[PDB]
């Protein structure tokens, strides 16, 4: 393509579409834990009989 | 040939399942009480056999 004297191209990052992703990737890395919190106490009784 | 494929980056870990070795562990200290059981009655049935 061409170009253009006096002029840089942007970082093309919009704080809008981050923002509601970083709260969502939050709740699915919140919601993993329960697993292994499940998973502990789920071995927890095994073991202690 | 039937052979499987690489992959980087991995591990294998064992296929051992800690969930059921529980219960096999129950499972063989009954059996080998209720064994133990059994030589005390033979013993115990020889014993008082020769005692006249």
């Amino acid at each position: 393509g061409k170009l253009t004297n006096g002029a840089l191209e942007a970082s093309n990052v919009d704080l809008s579409k981050e923002l509601v992703n970083m709260i969502v990737a939050q709740r699915n890395y919140q919601s993993n834990a329960q697993t292994i919190k499940t998973q502990d106490q789920i071995l927890n009784t095994l073991v202690n009989l | 040939n039937g052979a499987g494929l690489l992959y980087q980056g991995y591990v294998e870990t064992s296929n051992v399942n800690v969930a059921e070795e529980l219960v096999n562990m129950i499972q063989v200290q009954r059996a080998y009480e209720i064994n133990s059981k059994a030589v005390s009655t033979t013993d115990q049935m020889l014993q008082k056999l020769t005692q006249l």
